[PDB]
RNA sequence: CGUUAGUUGCCAGCGGUUCGGCCGGGCACUCUAACGGGACUGCCCGCGAAAGCGGGAGGAAGGAGGGGACGACGUCUGGUCAGCAUGGCCCUUACGGCCUGGGCGACACACGUGCUACAAUGCCCACUACAAAGCGAUGCCACCCGGCAACGGGGAGCUAAUCGCAAAAAGGUGGGCCCAGUUCGGAUUGGGGUCUGCAACCCGACCCCAUGAAGCCGGAAUCGCUAGUAAUCGCGGAUCAGCCAUGCCGCGG
């Protein structure tokens, strides 16, 4: 059923099941199917209305989710432009962040490729 | 009473002791079917006495350490002989044509310098 | 009740001056648990041959302590004689113990 | 600048992260072992001598 | 393969059916070296011939084998000025190896998710001489026959 | 696998221990 | 990533807390890139070393826990 | 395989065992490490003028039993003046020195060598001695407690065949996922912390929460390996405060 923001699972176990929203890893899903008591081996398929609302309840309280973060994050980097610290361009300039060598590979944070000419 | 043999392969080292009469056989302080358990080959370390006709009617004890579970089976295989050769005379004349009495001379070959593992090199690109 | 240690570089004279040991704890002790050798202590270098590159074409070195020890149990002053001094080891160490 | 290089590396200094070794012979910043304050090189070289006690050349 | 012409690396017999082919077999389907898993794979696959049919296992892998031996080959030849496909017999060892490889090979090749059923299917389904094996097995023996005209070249 | 710091190969690998790879 | 005080330099302090006691500067020059900028000393624009020249960076609330040198950028064209 | 030798082996054999080879008792065995023995085409068949070649017996090992170290006269006007040494030449309020910071880490691109995957002969989680080289007293850190953890406390033992790093991992057994860009794969980025160090922005590694990219086995090309090898799985060391090691040199399954 519909736990968080606009979402729904299905058909699968719930502790993988859970997986589908956006702040929602399988640690976070263990953690919620024991402090609310739900068996992670069913299926959504069948189990109570009285289980999708304790968790329901306690996933949307115990954190932030589903878009609330994917703003969150957005919002974030977009102050690491603020006056300008270094990640902030480097995100302004879509290149690695994290201290690592730009002239091979930082395949993930470029362009398929952008080949050119050269050597003579 | 008593027999012996000591057998050995590849960092594996078999102290076998036999007994007459039952068929059970005790390794490292537990069943056989327990320490190899799974364990596809094993029935074969216990080949040497089907050879004989000795089939079951032996016990065995065992002690078996070093490197590994497979070198061990191999191992335990020349005890398992080489004991009853010293308890017949005889044990002999049927089990060299089967040859459960050669030690296995093989072992983990060196890593060389250069090489990446003992023979593999390393890859030639040449343009 | 004696436990005296023997390190080493060279293999054949701890076996020999420290079998001096066996024989001036004999004649004038007597009992003797005769030399124990402990497993060596095996330091490997290993060096790129040249001065330059040749990552590969490298040459090995080990310097190898050999452990051996001895237990003996008369402790008379009839042996602390040639056991106190009458030498022939001149690249060893030993741990004097009871 | 190796001399001015090579005394600086016997000093004190301010912060002790900026010591290090340095073959005490071929007076070298590189591969210099613990063992011996000695370059594999300024070592290949005493090694071959004798001048080493008890370092053997290995072979198995 | 200058000097001398190779002694064939002899195997162990099985040790159940006591069978060298079998091991052989057990061989080619072991991966990274874990002959555990292989064998208990080809064992497996045994027990879905008696579920399976009332035949005895071994008959049907020696029969199937027998089934996916090629008997003609065309062997690769140069010659100045054109290639040529030129067609031999097969020597008793390569049969083997080519049936065995092929099989496993073959049962790879198959649907079903799981090691010891895809062999099992390949192996039935060949000894009735309709395998996916058996294709890459008419194939080889049509290549030759078909090439009919160049096998007066075989070296 | 190997790669994955929050498997157990993750952390036999990486050499390391945590959550994933406790110390016995 | 520490958490036992900031590891800021003395030399900077020195300047920054007696530049407070009636204190209104841009003129401040340092090379000490790798002092954690403190809590609320904002105001004075500091001039930071890259390792050419000295940078007028003017420092805002929102860039307090960040290091000096993340504002004094050390290449150029990136 | 033998000889020599007992703070590592042991009911191998009997006694005690709070059932930990721990407690006496013993090196038989295993092992540790020093010396010896063994293989020579010596034996039998067959061919040959011989050397030797094909077989067979014995034997742990047959015909170079398996791996090293070991690189002939010389060739590449090969490499290195940046390890060192050295002729010659050039600088000598600077081509020397000392420091703070920056750079060696830049990134439209293109090759090399690798790592990790693309899954079911697989992934995950639980349990479950098969051990076979090395390192440790400005250290290895058993064991306790605090913490999901990195790590932080206290704190024992061992100058280490005695104590510690140390769990080997593939494997086995149970359970789970059901062919899905997935419970495959872990790149990217967000956040919160640990540690070493005067200091971790440029430029560390580690732990945890989240985020989960490309990848469904690779064109023309092209690499390695003939047996304990290849393929596969972990282990240690050197340098070293820490570490960008998936590298290197080694060990076994
Ligand atoms: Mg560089």
């Amino acid at each position: 059923a519909r736990i968080a923001g606009v979402e729904i699972p299905r058909n699968k176990r719930v502790d993988v099941a859970l997986t589908y929203i956006y702040g929602i890893g399988k640690a976070r899903a263990k953690e919620a199917l024991e402090k609310t008591g739900i068996n992670p081996a069913t299926r959504v398929k069948d189990l109570t209305e009285a289980e999708v609302v304790r968790l329901r309840e306690y996933v949307e309280n115990t954190w932030k989710l589903e878009g609330e973060l994917r703003a969150e994050v957005a919002a974030n980097i977009k102050r690491l432009m603020d006056i300008g610290c270094y990640r902030g361009l480097r995100h302004r300039r879509g290149l690695p962040v994290r201290g690592q060598r730009t002239r091979t590979n930082a395949r993930t944070r470029k362009g398929p490729r952008k080949t050119v000419a050269g050597k003579k | 009473e008593q027999y012996y043999g000591t057998g050995r392969r590849k960092e594996a080292v078999a102290r076998v002791f036999l007994r007459p009469g039952n068929g059970k056989v005790t390794v490292n302080g537990q069943d056989f079917n327990e320490y190899f358990q799974g364990l596809v080959r094993a029935v074969a370390a216990l080949e040497p006495l089907r050879a004989v006709d000795a089939l079951g009617r032996f016990d065995a004890y065992i002690t078996v350490r070093g490197g590994g579970k497979s070198g061990q089976i191999d191992a335990i295989k020349l005890g398992i002989a080489r004991a009853l050769v010293q308890y017949n005379p005889d044990y002999r004349a049927k089990l060299k044509p089967l040859g459960f009495l050669t030690r296995d001379a093989r072992v983990v070959e060196r890593k060389k310098y250069g090489k990446h593992k003992a023979r593999r090199a390393p890859q030639y690109s040449k343009r | 009740k004696i436990r005296i240690k023997l390190r080493g570089f060279d293999h054949k004279t701890l076996d020999a001056s420290a079998q001096k040991i066996v024989e001036a704890a004999r004649r004038s002790g007597a009992q003797v648990s005769g030399p124990i050798p402990l497993p060596t202590r095996v330091r490997r270098f290993t060096v790129i041959r040249g001065p330059f590159k040749h990552k590969d074409s490298r040459e090995h070195f080990e310097l190898r302590t050999h452990n051996r020890l001895v237990d003996i149990i008369n402790p008379n002053r009839k042996t602390i004689e040639q056991l106190m001094t009458l030498d022939l080891p001149t690249g060893v160490e030993i741990e004097i113990k009871t | 600048a190796r001399k001015a290089l090579i005394e600086k590396a016997k000093r004190t200094p301010k912060f002790k992260v900026r010591a290090y070794t340095r073959c005490v012979r071929c007076g070298r910043a590189r591969s210099v072992y613990r063992f011996f304050g000695l370059c594999r090189i300024c070592l290949r070289e005493l090694a071959h001598k004798g001048q080493l006690p008890g370092v053997r050349k290995a072979s198995w | 393969a200058r000097r001398r012409r190779a002694e064939v690396r002899q195997l162990q017999p099985d040790l159940v059916y006591g069978d060298v082919l079998v091991t052989a077999f057990i061989n080619k389907i072991m991966r990274d070296g874990k002959k555990n898993l292989a064998a208990r794979i080809f064992y497996d696959a045994c027990k879905i011939i008696q579920e399976k049919t009332g035949q005895e296992p071994l008959k049907v892998f020696k029969q199937a084998v027998e089934n996916v031996k090629p008997r003609m080959e065309v062997r690769s030849r140069r010659v100045g000025g054109a290639n040529y496909q030129v067609p031999m017999e097969v020597s008793p060892r390569r049969q083997q190896s080519l049936a065995l490889r092929w099989l496993v090979q073959a049962a790879n090749q198959r649907p079903e998710r799981r090691a010891a059923v895809r062999i099992a299917h390949e192996l039935m389904d060949a000894a009735e001489g309709k395998g996916g094996a058996v294709k890459k097995k008419e194939d080889v023996e049509r290549m030759a026959e078909a090439n009919r005209a160049y096998a007066h070249y075989r070296w | 696998g190997k790669g994955d710091r929050r498997t157990r190969r993750g952390k036999i690998w990486r050499g390391t221990y945590g959550k994933y790879r406790p110390r016995k | 990533s520490l958490k036992k005080g900031v590891f800021v330099d003395d030399h900077l302090l020195e300047k920054v807390l007696e530049l407070n006691a009636k204190g209104e500067k841009r003129l401040i020059k340092t090379w000490s890139r790798r002092s954690t900028i403190v809590p609320e000393m904002v105001g004075h624009t500091i001039a930071v070393y890259n390792g050419k020249q000295h940078v007028p960076v003017y420092i805002t609330e929102n860039m307090v826990g960040h290091k000096l040198g993340e504002f004094a950028p050390t290449r150029t064209y990136r």
